[PDB]
């Protein structure tokens, strides 16, 4: 019942500010000590600031990396709590947990990149089986969701209804940017029998639901 | 500031085997805390006051530990365990983590299933083609692809994505997209993929012919 | 720095639960809340370390406002609601004091018991406050003031 939603996330060049903002639900609020704890492939698991209840009075704690840049609020009384990035830093790079009691509740993270580099929306490119294919039990297509920075670029399929047998694959890097492509596998009956649509967005607000339709002649 | 050490970095588990992981901490410490993390997933509280299961956990993890060396067992391993765990320190501030320990099942061998795909309409009208390729739930791991173009290998322009191993049957699952422009994708006929998993000796083909043949 | 703290929630709680006899129409609850048991030999329990032993209360303890607030949760604008309302804020000092010691806040733990009761939660209250409150702040104890 319990839910954390951080948001605010996206791409900061160096030097630049960024606030993480955090919402709580299903509690007591006012009653949780919370902290933002943040994640990266190569650092990894590194916490970043807590921030006690008014009864343990607010007070507040970093991390000596972030001491001095990073400032977390709360607002008891909105039931949310936040942080502010100042003087970012390419480290300060990576997803950014807004998180429990003492570390027992966990939204979801937002993805914060500080880089140099801009936006660049995603391309999306279906991938229908082909003129002469061959169609068995089963089935598979395709999205290429190609060339975008920053991360990340969620996709699913048929806004969701369509989970099952489905992969997503982990973005790759090439100029750097970034190229995913997702699998789905419907019974053959299924397609192009009925409508198997993949929808994506990335934060670049590119939000295209492409259709995987059948190729002419 | 004190630093938590997880022993095995990662390793792999048969179904209903003993899994004990280990943390360890810089300097004595009152009681480790486990999270459970799973790619795709924010982390879960797994254990806390070194042994007490989070409302979640299976009673198959034992939380384990006291002072200075701790360690988190599964009992008899399941397929949903496969994740990593992480111990935290609750010690003073900082708070301090682990490296992580990467359980993973260990299934059994179970070959791929290749589907290939010609670039799409919209990708040759704005001048690139990309042939991508995707080899779909296998184990092991290791899994390998050539992409002969007319009958001969394009060793360049390939990249290889890899899944983790899926929730549902624990698969290994890799797409490959071969990467090529207009000009060149048309100057060609013949675009074949080809997998070559330990699951059998005669590689795995699904191929085209560009002009629809 | 006070021990003016337990001596003073105690007889705070107590009062709390005394206004409680003479509001209006004073019933049971729909729906059974849980509070922390009423343990009753504290044998096994003073042997072990300071540490353990707060956590446990801090465990309880969280489980005592989940129980109450569970307890405001089910009613409307009503006296007793108006009660646990005030005495919540009384649990919630503990909370403090003992999330403040052990300096982290533990989740709700330990054997509890179903109670229509809104007694058996004033109760349940005091209970650790005369128990395993006292019992923990004497010996040594750095507890909070």
């Amino acid at each position: 019942e319990v839910k954390l939603e951080e948001s605010g996330g996206g791409l900061v060049q160096p030097g630049g500010s960024m606030k993480l903002s955090c919402a709580a639900s299903g509690f007591t609020f006012s009653d949780a000590w919370m902290d933002w704890v943040r994640q990266s492939p190569e650092k990894g698991l590194e916490w970043v600031a807590e921030i006690r209840s008014k009864v343990n009075n607010h007070a507040i704690h970093y991390a000596e990396s972030v001491k001095g840049r990073f400032t977390v609020s709360r607002d008891d009384s909105k039931s949310s709590v936040y942080l502010q990035m100042n003087s970012l830093r390419a480290e300060d790079t990576g997803i950014y947990y807004c998180s429990g009691w003492s570390f027992l509740y966990w939204g979801q993270g937002t993805l914060v990149t500080v880089s140099a580099a801009k936006t660049t929306p995603p391309s999306v490119y279906p991938l229908a089986p082909g003129s002469a294919a061959q169609t068995n039990s089963m089935v598979t297509l395709g999205c290429l969701v190609k060339g975008y920075f920053p991360e990340p670029v969620t996709v699913t399929w048929n806004s969701g209804s369509l989970s099952s047998g489905v992969h997503t694959f982990p973005a790759v890097l090439q100029s750097d940017l970034y190229t995913l492509s997702s699998s789905v596998t419907v019974p053959s009956s299924t397609w192009p029998s009925e409508t198997v649509t993949c929808n994506v967005a990335h934060p670049a607000s590119s939000t295209k639901v492409d259709k995987k339709i059948v190729p002419r002649d | 500031q004190v630093v938590l050490t997880q022993s095995p970095g990662i390793m792999s588990a048969s179904p209903g085997e003993k899994v004990t992981i280990t943390c360890s901490a810089s300097s004595s410490v009152s009681y480790m805390y486990w999270f459970q993390q799973k790619p795709g997933t924010s982390p879960k509280l797994w254990i806390y006051s070194t042994s007490n299961l989070a409302s979640g956990v299976p009673a198959r993890f034992r939380g384990s530990g006291s002072g200075t060396s701790y360690s988190l067992t599964i009992s008899r391993m399941e397929a949903e365990d496969a994740a990593t765990y992480y111990c935290q320190q609750r010690s003073g501030y900082p708070r301090t983590f682990g490296g992580g320990t990467k359980l993973e099942i260990k299934r059994a061998d179970a070959a791929p299933t290749v589907s290939i795909f010609p670039p799409s309409s919209e990708q040759l009208t704005s001048g690139g083609a990309s042939v991508v390729c995707f080899l779909n739930n296998f184990y092991p791991k290791d899994i390998n692809v050539k992409w002969k173009i007319d009958g001969s290998e394009r060793q360049n322009g390939v990249l290889n994505s890899w899944t983790d191993q899926d929730s549902k049957d624990s698969t290994y699952s890799m797409s490959s997209t071969l990467t090529l422009t207009k000009d060149e994708y048309e100057r060609h006929n013949s675009y074949t993929c080809e997998a070559t998993h330990k699951t059998s000796t005669s590689p795995i083909v699904k191929s085209f012919n560009r002009n629809e043949c | 720095c006070d021990l003016r703290v337990l001596s003073k929630l105690l007889r705070d709680s107590h009062v709390l639960h005394s206004r409680l006899s003479q509001c209006p129409e004073v019933h049971p609850l729909p729906t059974p809340v849980l509070l922390p048991a009423v343990d009753f030999s504290l044998g096994e329990w003073k042997t072990q370390m300071e540490e353990t032993k707060a956590q446990d209360i801090l465990g309880a303890v969280t489980l005592l406002l989940e129980g109450v607030m569970a307890a405001r949760g089910q009613l409307g604008p009503t006296c007793l609601s108006s009660l646990l309302g005030q005495l919540s804020g009384q649990v919630r000092l503990l909370l403090g004091a003992l999330q403040s010691l052990l300096g982290t806040q533990l989740p709700p733990r330990g054997r509890t018991t179903a109670h229509k009761d809104p007694n058996a939660i004033f109760l349940s209250f005091q209970h650790l406050l005369r128990g395993k409150v006292r019992f923990l702040m004497l010996v040594g104890g750095s507890t909070l003031c």
